[PDB]
């Protein structure tokens, strides 16, 4: 009779963090994504790696 | 806890009453057998609460603290008597199965056991 008193918390407390998470997660990475390409080094990253391919696959 | 520490057999109660509750004891057997049975089943109690665990993992931490000194200082009683009357009338009926019937049978098997001494004439 005690437990169902401590445990809505517990588990609102996993829910609400999730749908933080989320909503969050969705809301931050529908906001910033697109400066990244005015880095041309985001695709130095890509050729950095990739020369790193190219000598370091070979 | 299992059956009450008294325990008398179940065929020495089950067979044989008084004249008065003669259809009664048939009944309060069968009433006695499910109850014995019913109460032998159970774990007398639950564990307790690891409470260092809830106060840690439910994040809502001092909800938690009010249900510690509440459930560590609320206990519970075990159920009172209402019916060990039955005892008292338990120290009637042998009064009645031993003393009265017994010397009353004392003397009437006697009456007959005499005249069967009168018939060894």
């Amino acid at each position: 009779e005690v437990k169902n008193r401590l445990d809505y918390h517990i588990s609102v407390q996993n829910m609400m963090r999730q749908k933080e998470q989320e909503h969050m997660i969705n809301w931050v990475e529908k906001r910033v994504v697109q400066s990244i390409s005015a880095q041309q080094e985001k695709e130095t990253i890509a050729k950095c790696i990739a020369d790193l391919k190219l000598l370091s696959k070979k | 806890r299992k059956l009450a520490l008294k325990t008398i057999d179940w065929v020495a109660f089950g067979e044989i009453i008084p004249r008065n509750q003669k259809a009664v004891a048939n009944s309060l057997k069968s009433w006695n057998e499910t109850l014995t049975s019913r109460l032998a089943t159970l774990p007398e109690k639950p564990p307790a609460i690891d409470w260092a665990y809830y106060k840690a993992n439910v994040a809502k931490a001092g909800l938690v603290d009010d249900f510690e000194k509440k459930f560590n200082a609320l206990k519970v009683p075990i159920p009172e008597d209402k019916y060990t009357a039955q005892v008292d009338a338990e120290e009637k009926e042998d009064v009645k199965s031993c003393a009265e019937f017994l010397t009353q049978s004392k003397t009437r098997i006697q009456e007959y056991e005499k005249e069967l001494e009168k018939m060894r004439n």
